[PDB]
RNA sequence: CAGGGCCCAUUCGGGUCUUGUAAUUGGAAUGAGUACAAUGUAAAUACCUUAACGAGGAACAAUUGGAGGGCAAGUCUGGUG
């Protein structure tokens, strides 16, 4: 029983994905571990079926940055609580580096032909 | 802080470590004059500019920049670490004149 | 860390006492000075402390400098059952 | 015009580290054998076999183009189809 | 200007002109006005105009 | 010379590559418009400068 | 719009993700072009953005296990 | 919502006189298109003219190549290694 979506293009195409999205995710709002094992896991992996070698390795890349998104996000959540730096504090003897601002100096290194006159 | 309360902590923990009695320790704090002539103070401005994120030459012109316009005879700023590779290198950011050797770079020179 | 809950509560009283406490980091010298209780127990404990926002640290010279916070305050407030207000540190 | 004959992993000179990805080609009109270079990422999964490919010169006025060690030619229809619509698909083969 | 032109509305002689690179002669110059057969020149509104005033007129009756 | 190779690995980091889906935007004028834009962002609006007016700058 | 379907065991899941498999599937059948577009992708993308960490690895492993067979497959199929 | 001297000689107050952004709202304007009609034409089609319809943000949605240098345009962010 799906007649409701019978688009044959791209852009009609997208109306199908966004109201799947509308479908499919509140399930995830109750059952929340009977989503994810018997739901989620072999859905995927059938509706992978169909495409061929490039577009499967495009789906584990796509899962894999959603991976590191959502564990950046978390990091931000575990030391907020934490006062300062990393986990432990004071304690740690770890602390917490930064990155460097090079600007465009640097890279490919050379002599930089643009000097600067004077300094804010 | 409001009436002193993070120098009152701070004069407690000097107590605890220290074992000293307590009101026989005090602490006061103080202006530092000619902060242009304090190696200490700019490179610890420095320090700060690089991790709050500023460009690294932008700093390093601008902290020799400043010392010389407060009236220093020479200022003189190395960096030295890993910039975009694995081989680490040495930049030297000067201006003016310093001496090197004898009793004079005790007195007038501070690193 | 398993310590029985009176020396808990001992360094938790002692913390909101002085604002502060000093700690050498030598495991097994088994005796604080300040409070009774073994001197691993004031490190661990306030190691679990600073690992929820409630004190911070600095180590300088190998002695483990703890000042508690404005979290610091109303946590322990909920814990010691205190009445409001109550923090040495705190007011002047 | 062309037909394929195979399929080759022609290496780059020096300094460059790489497999360029060229097929031989029978041209029609001639019988002449010809290297040509399928120009883009992926695109030798079009150019498999047999095939009707239109070639041109890389722009040299007749020279080795680049780091790719003497071919003097680039694919750019397989099929009837460009190879650019194929790349950004647009269009797809037919079958054969 | 550019859409006033495009748009029809303009007319350098009695004649209107939709080009706006036209070039005009500098006798010519005091004779550019508003078409006659448009709004701007006026005697019928048009398109929007005239749907307003029917959904007016339809509420009205 | 070595006309053999690994045609193993012909696509490999355009399959590699994540999928980021395109945001959707306004639409941008078209002509005229555009080149109205264009001037207001580069002649009357000067909001952005460092002295030397650039075009795309990178976060300083 | 979604009228047919509720949340209460893993077994009537099942169903519904067999249902899902027979309704999304033949989208690739008629244009296997916009198959491997938008569709398919960006909809596992959504599917797995509301979930827990260690269940999209094994999302990710099951799919790395399946492409290899295929690899396999091919392989045998040309040789 | 981001700006100048001045009316003020009423300290960080309206800001006239403008310049541009707005998950703020309003009417006007018109063709692309469709179509009576007439004109057009050997007869038509189309142009020119013209009733009736035809707009406004998911609508009537401009591409093609590029952003180290030559040579306009990144002090970006992920991926590969
Ligand atoms: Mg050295
Ligand atoms: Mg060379
Ligand atoms: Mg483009
Ligand atoms: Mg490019
Ligand atoms: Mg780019
Ligand atoms: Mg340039």
């Amino acid at each position: 029983t799906h007649p409701l979506f019978n688009a044959e293009t791209k852009r009609e195409y997208q109306d199908l994905r966004k109201a799947l999205t509308a479908a499919i995710t509140p399930m995830n709002k109750k059952s929340p571990l009977n989503y994810s094992s018997s739901l989620a896991i072999d859905l995927i992996r059938d509706v992978a079926k169909p495409m061929s070698i490039e577009s499967i390795r495009q789906t584990v890349a796509t899962l894999n940055v959603l991976i590191k998104d959502k564990e950046r996000e978390e990091r931000q959540a575990r030391l907020a609580r934490v006062r300062g730096g990393t986990a432990t504090g004071g304690a740690g003897k770890k602390k917490v580096k930064g990155k460097t601002n090079l600007g465009g100096a640097f890279k490919k290194d050379q002599d930089f032909d643009l000097d600067g006159p004077d300094d804010f | 802080g409001e009436n002193g309360r993070r120098i009152n902590e701070l004069t407690l923990l000097v107590q605890k470590r220290f074992k000293y009695a307590p009101g026989t320790i005090v602490l006061y704090a103080e202006r530092v004059q000619d902060r242009g002539l304090s190696a200490v103070a700019q490179a610890e401005s420095m320090k700060f500019k690089l991790l709050n994120g500023l460009a690294i030459r932008r700093a390093a012109y601008g902290v020799v920049r400043y010392v010389m316009e407060s009236g220093a005879k020479g200022c003189e700023v190395v960096v030295s670490g890993k910039l975009r590779a694995a081989r680490a290198k040495a930049m030297k950011f000067a201006d003016g004149f310093l001496i090197h050797s004898g009793q004079p770079v005790n007195d007038f020179i501070d690193t | 860390m398993l310590m029985p809950k009176e020396d808990r509560n001992k360094i938790h009283q002692y913390l909101f006492q002085e604002g502060v406490v000093v700690a050498k980091k030598d495991f097994n010298q088994a005796k604080h000075e300040e409070i009774d209780t073994k001197n691993l127990y004031v490190i661990k404990a306030l190691q679990s402390l600073t690992s929820k926002g409630y004190v911070k640290t600095q180590f300088s010279w190998q002695y483990y400098y703890y000042t508690l916070t404005e979290e610091g305050v109303e946590y322990l407030r909920e814990y010691l059952n205190l009445p409001e207000h109550i923090v040495p540190g705190t007011y002047i | 015009k062309g037909i394929v004959l195979e399929k080759l992993g022609i290496e780059s000179k020096q300094p460059n580290s790489a497999i360029r990805k060229c097929v031989r080609v029978q041209l029609i009109k001639n019988g002449k054998k010809v290297t040509a270079f399928v120009p883009n990422d992926g695109c030798l999964n079009f150019v498999d076999e047999n095939d009707e490919v239109l070639l041109a010169g890389f722009g040299r006025k007749g020279k080795a183009k680049g780091d790719i060690p003497g071919v003097r030619f680039k694919v750019v229809k397989v099929s009837g189809v460009s190879l650019l619509a194929l790349w950004k698909e647009k269009k797809e083969k037919p079958r054969s | 200007a550019r859409v006033l032109i495009t748009q029809r509305h303009i007319a350098v002689g009695k004649q209107i002109v939709n080009i706006p690179s036209f070039m005009v002669r500098l006798d010519s110059e005091k004779h550019i006005d508003f078409a006659p057969t448009s709004p701007f020149g006026g005697a019928r509104p048009g398109r929007v105009a005239r749907r307003n005033a029917a959904r007016k007129a339809e509420a009205s009756g | 010379a070595k006309v053999h190779g690994s045609l193993a690995r012909a696509g490999k980091v355009k399959s590699q590559t994540p999928k980021v889906e395109k945001t959707e935007k306004p639409k941008k004028p078209k002509g005229r418009a555009y080149k109205r834009l264009l001037y207001t962002r580069r002649f009357v609006n000067v909001t952005l400068v460092n002295g030397k007016r650039r075009m795309n700058p990178g976060p300083s």
